[PDB]
RNA sequence: CUCUAGUCUGUUUAAAAAGGCAGGGAUGAGCUGUGAAUAGGAGUGAAAGGCUAAACAAACUCGGAGAUAGCUGGUUCUCCCCGAAAUGGAUUUAAGUUCAGCCUUAUUUUAGUUUAAUAGAGGUAGAGCACUAAUUGAGCUAGGGCCUGUCAAAGGGUACCAAACUCAGUUAAACUCCGAAUGCUAUUAAAUGAUGAAUAGGAGUGAGACUAUGGGCGAUAAGGUUCAUAGUCGAGAGGGAAACAACCCAGACCAACAGCUAAGGUCUCAAAAAUGUGUUAAGUGGAAAAGGAGGUUUAGGUACGUAAACAGCCAGGAGGUUGGCUUAGAAGCAGCCAUACCUUUAAAGAGUGCGUAAUAGCUCACUGGUCGAGUACUUAAGCGCCGAUAAUGUAACGGGGCUAAAC
RNA sequence: GGGACUGACACCUGCCCGGUGCUAGUAAACGGCUAAGGUAGCCGGGUAAGUUCCGACGAAUGGUGUAACGAUUUGGACGCUGUCUCAACGUGGAGCUCGGUGAAAUUGAAGUAUCGGUGAAGAUGCCGAUUACUUGUGGUUAGACGGAAAGACCC
RNA sequence: GGGUAGUUUGACUGGGGCGGUCGCCUCCUAAAGAGUAACGGAGGUGCGCAAAGGUUACCUUAGAGUGGUUGGAAAUCACUCUGUAAGUGUAAAGGCAUAAGGUAGCUUAACUGUAAGACUGACAAGUCGAACAGAUACGAAAGUAGGUCUUAGUGAUCUGGCGGUGGCAAGUGGAAGCGCCGUCACUUAACGAAUAAAAGGUACUCCGGGGAUAACAGGCUUAUCCUUCCCAAGAGUUCACAUCGACGGAAGGGUUUGGCACCUCGAUGUCGGCUCAUCGCAUCCUAGGGCUGGAGCAGGUCCUAAGGGUAUGGCUGUUCGCCAUUUAAAGCGGUACGCGAGCUGGGUUCAGAACGUCGUGAGACAGUUUGGUCCCUAUCUGCCACAAGCGUUGGAUAUUUGAGAG
């Protein structure tokens, strides 16, 4: 079988080869991160939980930014324009909760 | 043939075909249109060989309008040759059309002869086709 | 049968050297360029290869008249 | 006694060039013993770039000499901290070397970078025909040609070849009347803590590759060549993609028979799942095109109907009129013109097909009964079928197997 | 006497002085044939079936013939045969077993199976699957991109 | 004056060579700062100008339409519409109505000493530059003028020559010579230039290395090649599809010729032949069918099917092809274009010699002819055979059912 097209179709057997079940948490993640962020002037505190590996150069220079370095990264951070446009830059990398 | 009579340069870069039609994309001139379903390339003489079929099925009855001019060269190397020197020369000519261009337009025939003739067309061009009434009038 | 052609020149790296709004002293150059794509306006002059520069320290600004950007140290 | 064509053994042989068979010369340009002469950029050569102490396109030994090599190989005990480049410029350069960039040590210095707000310049995508070009159907019309009461004068018909003009619709990296989204640059406020800059000391690198995008070249072929952004490997262990440096997840100070998770899975091999609602009969799942196509789920149109729709069955399916002919013959069926032929009209086409030299004949469309409501043609979405096809052995779910343990 | 050229013998050996050698000339000089354009000469048969063979470039770096000669090349005929269809048998030296003596090259090791795949792109070492009691000897090399020669070809 | 000696004769290059190219400028490629490759796609250039420079003043084409001796479509003139499409020494781009376009007058700033502050940039270099002093030119003056509307028209260092200045003057004083300032002489075009001064062959070759780089194969792709399929205008008396199916379209096979240069140059031995096979089916024949413009016979086309078989000679090294007899039929491919640690060396691919052609020659030529070493005792795996040990559950001796395999 030819290189060219068994090595297409392994990839995308691979990229097919999603659960829904994981979509469906990502999606419900998305959903609350986007209501946090619609907010305004809240503390909020931050969690990392995608790493720096492999992801775009920008991206890595906003996290580093924010201050997380690591997966299990916390931190505190006062919601205004700035940090606001940060997370919605990082958003698919975080998980925001609020702090009363 | 149907080629351009005079051409500013007689060589140029192939670009990537993409997207849909967003203009001339309408029935123009007549009552029944050969829409494409797919982004490629037509050769002049695949558009020669395509109008022979619809005007030789038509015994008269009325027109046909082709809505694609090829004015793209399509340069080839020389059989045998390596990748040396560079951009070999014209062999034959191309026409665009992507999804959604009308392609071909027929007036003046009864609809079912219309449609037998332009699916009699659609046989003889590389890409997917739909025979399109005015979906306005009748 | 090889290439009849290839053959290019340097790149002359025009275009605008102080962007809009940025602080200059005197002399700085704002634009380098072929022509009056940009013409002058106050407190610039303009050099024998129509260079833009600052007569004045300032702050650059671009202004458009009748479709024509003129640039100017206020 | 001196030589070796042909063939064979031998070829880690008995021999670093023989032997086993054979052949040539064999009173002569003959063989041979014993002495002597010609030595290295020279000698000798009945002449093959031969020989000259088993090796000669310039012998051997010693010395210069440890000659020079941008070439190859090798370079030995340990720990801690920081951490590349494979780019640019130039080169008798392309496997080298040098400068910059990148890295490190020490000192001094303090504002990288990421946003938000605000303020700036584009011509890219796209779009478009005002400009430069390509180009389609009509309207209009010079001009040119042809024809026509034309001598080559002054005239007309324009089937055309057609500038320009009007309407409508299209092509362009080197066309732009227009123009983003990003990126780039400046200022301010937050946020992030030695990531900036300078000097001094010391290198290494100057062969990249792949993937996700934007490209050129090639043949909208190549693990191909060459650029731009980012990542990875390079220099990165671990988990996953059956195996599989570049893909996905994820940065290893050490130890632990602790827990929660990512990617990826939960029938078993092999640590992990069940319930609900639909589809799938093809093991599709578990490769792929155009096309063919009463597969089926669901949804939406056109034909059509309880006043008898479709299918089947029982009848009619006509005459004027070989329709006019072409032709040798066309009577509905070599072929041409149309069926602007009406009529008794149930309903009957200037006849649907088969077969007849031409007819005949057998049938159809159409219509009436019987029976009794969906039928007859398309469109949209989800799974399917054929298409589907190479050579060591089932071999295109990892395998067992699975109708869900598929989707 | 020295050098060059040709090469028994037979018939012939023509044209050109521009260029380059030699002392305007010289071609039996280097060479050419505008300085001068080359003179002489150089399908048939064989076989049932014949890309072979036989018969119809160039003139002293020589052209065309030629008796005799040749461990020369090529074709055909006769005779003869294990060359072949087609091999079998026998003989002699090895090989085989035992006794004595006793190497070599190679060598990271090894309780080293195969097939289908993947992969620095031809798998003994990986994945899946299949096969296979353990260990020798006599044979044969398919592999271990075998050993031997820092490929002689290319750059 | 190759008798002899010392040296040179480049690089890039989708191997190398041949060919082409090497500086600089304009546009695109270039993905809207800048920058950004190619043997990517198009052009120009190694100048010209004493005005085509500077300054002041004054003016605007090209095209369409209309009217006029030559004069016509178009020469010159008038007007309407159009508003830069005209024109800017020279290529193109960016610009130019205040025109940088055109005309006229004056004139030489086509200056000297200089320069705050910058762009571009490895460096060396290159470019812009307000403003200051002297001397002007033009204009009444303000101001402008340090060449050409801008962007190519160019060349370092060393050496040498000319002119000016008068610093250096080997005991002193002169002088030679040199420094300083002005400045000329390099197709050094291989244009950041190794010398003031330079061509070829090596198949007699040699050395140091490279799969960073070719040829035989592996791998990738399928242009090409081959095998199909989709549409059916027709031919076939009429009858698109018995058959052939014109012009096109969509794919497979990875065997031909190629691309690419990924494995390999401290060696993967290259074409045929002999011996020995094996596998695929896209089936040459034998087998089973469908349809024919299939009477029978003999066929044609199509489907299924690889169990077996699929020839001997003349020519050629030959694969292939041709020819003669045959046979029911004399298939097509893969397997390092099967098989040289099995054989053969005819050819290819060494050193000899001759011929043809090219080069002055040395020599070169997939032009021709002849001669011209084929090494190795099998360690493992694999296979063809025979045994040793052991198990099969008490130990042995015989007769056999049978998985499985040939």
């Amino acid at each position: 079988i030819k290189r060219k097209l068994r090595l297409q179709l392994k990839k995308a057997r691979f990229n097919a080869s999603r659960s829904r079940s994981k979509n469906k948490c990502f999606i419900k993640r998305m959903e609350n991160n986007r209501k946090i962020i619609s907010k305004n002037n809240i503390n909020v505190q931050v969690f990392l939980v995608r790493s720096l590996i492999g992801k775009l150069n920008k991206k890595v220079k906003v996290l580093k930014a924010l201050g997380l370095n690591k997966i299990g990264d916390k931190k505190v951070h006062f919601l205004n324009e700035s940090i606001k446009g940060m997370l919605n830059e990082t958003i698919n990398m975080i998980l925001l909760s609020e702090v009363m | 043939m149907l080629s351009p009579k005079k051409v500013k340069y007689r060589k140029k870069q192939r670009g990537r075909l993409s997207g849909e039609a967003q203009k001339g994309n309408k029935i123009s001139f007549g009552e029944y249109g050969l829409v494409s379903l797919e982004t490629n390339f037509i050769t002049a003489r695949q558009i020669e060989a395509a109008r022979i079929a619809m005007t030789r099925k038509i015994k008269r009855g009325g027109r046909v309008w082709i809505r694609i001019f090829p004015d793209i060269p399509y340069t080839k190397k020389p059989a045998e040759t390596r990748m040396g020197k560079g951009k070999g020369g014209v062999d034959h000519w191309n026409a665009p059309v992507k999804l959604g261009t009308v392609m071909f337009e027929m007036s003046g025939v009864v609809e079912e002869l219309a449609q037998e003739a332009m699916s009699l067309a659609s046989s003889k061009l590389p890409v997917k086709t739909m025979f399109v009434v005015r979906r306005d009038l009748r | 049968g090889s290439s009849k052609n290839g053959r290019d020149s340097i790149s002359k790296r025009l275009g605008v050297k102080r962007s809009g709004g940025q602080f200059v002293k005197a002399g700085e150059i704002i634009v380098r360029q072929r022509g009056t794509k940009f013409h002058k306006g106050k407190n610039v002059g303009l050099g024998r290869d129509y260079t833009i520069f600052a007569l004045s320290s300032g702050k650059v600004e671009f202004k458009t008249l009748k479709g024509r950007k003129y640039v100017s140290i206020v």
